[PDB]
């Protein structure tokens, strides 16, 4: 059998989780608002020459249900954190999402990449350079994306299944 | 001789692309012959116009079921049901076409599909063909599955005949 | 005096039933205005034919996407969207009747009716009616909900006026 | 907020736990077999009193797949065991949905009903009374259920229900 993974993206409302999550999934970009509750998706994919099974929960960014998020990031494997470099307080917020997977793991040491979603898009108030020294800080990974054009798209979630690998050590 | 078959898919009326099938005929006769004539529609039913109700995006796409339209139906053009024919052939890899069932020698018109190795149906699902041309297009409609098989669109089969 | 609308509830096409609204034009009548309005379609469009495109046992039914017909859309008698009128009227139990919106201010066509109290929605989103009769038609739709909200039936506003 | 109660139904393929689950849900009976992979459903109900919401996992009976039927059953708070009245087989393994459980779960005492389906057919292999009896043997309640006319149906998962909040 192929080996599963269990992906979860995560972020701030309005930063492209979903559109991120069903370009990957279904090859075309969601131009309209529909805020999530809660989706999962299925696709297998070849990385690295290997093929996998990715499991993909998308979540809600709504605020007013913080604290009901801790089941499912107990359940997660590793995590997309999607800020969009044209919203600042997303960028913010990414830490705060953070700090409450390592709280719920109980771990200073979860699959996770810093995804900077919108890159399409020329009012831009959160650096390169800015993401790319918190990731560093952090020890993950940074990809530049746009659910639009799909640059990055396949990058964020192959890294990220990566970094599950590399964690499990196989 | 084995005969080559084709579905031309569609999601939600749209055109999709177009799946062929060399049918075994050399090995599993009389299962190949059903799939060969459901797909011409020769005695009078068939697959046209019947959807792809489930697809489980890693292992398969399931369908065949023209008489209810829900996943429950089908018909063989040897009656409802007729006998596991053999089981020589085994569950190798993507492209797979296979006979679905409820138990043994239950053949009817519902296949599926293999997008996967799946070898744990060896000994129990009658493989009878494999995907000749179109896998990308078997490919594109795991897009539109899920975990527990429920489609997100509605996938059809618009055209199918014998090449 | 507060106008009352109702809704022919359908279920795949088959009747279920009608359910009828209290509009609390006393206390919200820009708000109250624009959902009699849009029951009538005199503007021209309307809810007749939408559907609910969002259910979730224990909590509540979403309805009201005319435009887009996808869960994004709608559109008030006022322009696409329209301010927050007050937030005077509490999510007190089961049949309240609530605005759907995506922020401050972006009241368009899309309602919920609770099947439950809904406390943290309140200073949220604009409270404006009540179930007056056929509560137990909004209690039969959570039958087709699920936990995400899709449903598994087609549940349409058939028909829908002022009474 | 209401409380959420996680009910997870369990049998051979055939003897109705889709059809019963399926009752209690819709109020609507399929005549129709249509084998489950896995479907999830949500109902809030009022069990003596108290408003609660079900969160019901009905799964497949498959052999094939008894590995996996263990997550099922870490995550699950209590079980509805099916049988059919005229399956026997369905009957003989109903020890073995049993003997899982409590394994997996690691435990004597799983919060656990024991259902003989079907009782409309005038077909019947399994009698009430086999079925008593080994209800009474593991500690758990007996309901006879007909999807077809719903007989027994509600009884069924609150039963289920009240024995969850018991052993709670
Ligand atoms: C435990 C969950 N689970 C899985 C499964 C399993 C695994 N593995 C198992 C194998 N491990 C390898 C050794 C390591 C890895 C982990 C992972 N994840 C899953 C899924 C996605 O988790 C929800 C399955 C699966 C299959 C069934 C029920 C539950 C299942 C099931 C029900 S009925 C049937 N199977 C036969 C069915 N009959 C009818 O449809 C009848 C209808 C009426 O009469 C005409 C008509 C039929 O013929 N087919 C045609 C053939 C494929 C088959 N359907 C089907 O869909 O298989 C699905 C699937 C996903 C391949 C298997
Ligand atoms: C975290 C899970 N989760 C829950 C939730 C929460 C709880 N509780 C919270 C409260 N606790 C009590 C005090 C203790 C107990 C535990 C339990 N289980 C769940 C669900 C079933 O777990 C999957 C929800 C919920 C809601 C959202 C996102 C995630 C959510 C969400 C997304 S968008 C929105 N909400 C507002 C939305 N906007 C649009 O649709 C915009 C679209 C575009 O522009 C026009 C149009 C809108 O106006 N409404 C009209 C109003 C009801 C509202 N939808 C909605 O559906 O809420 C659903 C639900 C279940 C009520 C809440
Ligand atoms: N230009 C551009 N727009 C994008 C991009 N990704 C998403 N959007 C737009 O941003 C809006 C929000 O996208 P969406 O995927 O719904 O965001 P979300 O993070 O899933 N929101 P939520 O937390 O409410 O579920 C939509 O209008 C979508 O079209 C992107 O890469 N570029
Ligand atoms: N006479 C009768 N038939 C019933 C009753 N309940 C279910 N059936 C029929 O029995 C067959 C099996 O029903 P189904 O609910 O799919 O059983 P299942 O246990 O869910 N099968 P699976 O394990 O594969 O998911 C169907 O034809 C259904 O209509 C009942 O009480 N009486
Ligand atoms: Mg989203
Ligand atoms: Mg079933």
């Amino acid at each position: 059998g192929m080996t599963e993974y269990k992906l979860v993206v995560v972020g701030a409302d309005g930063v492209g989780k979903s559109a991120l999550t069903i370009q990957l999934i279904q090859n075309h970009f969601v131009d309209e608002y529909d805020p999530t509750i809660e989706d999962s998706y299925r696709k297998q994919v070849v990385i690295d020459g290997e093929t996998c099974l990715l499991d993909i929960l998308d979540t809600a960014g709504q605020e007013e249900y913080s604290a009901m998020r801790d089941q499912y990031m107990r359940t997660g494997e590793g995590f997309l954190c999607v800020f969009a470099i044209n919203n600042t307080k997303s960028f913010e917020d990414i830490h705060h999402y953070r700090e409450q997977i390592k709280r719920v793991k109980d771990s200073e040491d979860v699959p996770m990449v810093l995804v900077g979603n919108k890159c399409d898009l020329p009012s831009r108030t959160v650096d390169t350079k800015q993401a790319q020294d918190l990731a560093r800080s952090y020890g993950i990974p940074f990809i530049e994306t746009s659910a639009k054009t799909r640059q990055g798209v396949d990058d964020a979630f192959y890294t990220l299944v990566r970094e599950i690998r590399k964690h499990k050590e196989k | 001789v084995n005969p080559t078959v084709f579905f031309d898919i569609a999601v939600d009326g749209e055109p999709l692309g177009r799946v062929s099938f060399e049918l075994f005929a050399d090995k599993v006769p009389k299962t190949a012959e059903n799939f060969r004539a459901l797909s011409t529609g020769e005695k009078g039913f068939g697959y046209k116009g019947s959807c792809f109700h489930r697809i489980i995006p890693g292992f398969m796409c399931q369908g065949g079921d023209f008489t209810r339209h829900n996943g429950t139906g089908g018909k063989s053009i040897y009656g409802e049901k007729f006998e596991d024919e053999n089981f020589i052939l085994k569950h190798t890899g993507p492209g797979i076409l296979s006979m679905a069932n409820a138990g043994p020698n239950t053949n009817g018109s519902q296949f599926f599909i293999c997008t996967a190795k799946t070898e744990w149906l060896d000994g129990k699902h009658v493989v009878f063909g494999k995907v000749k041309e179109g896998m990308n297009i078997v490919e594109a409609m795991e897009r539109f599955g899920s975990r527990n098989g429920k489609t997100s669109k509605k996938i059809t089969i618009a055209d199918c005949g014998q090449l």
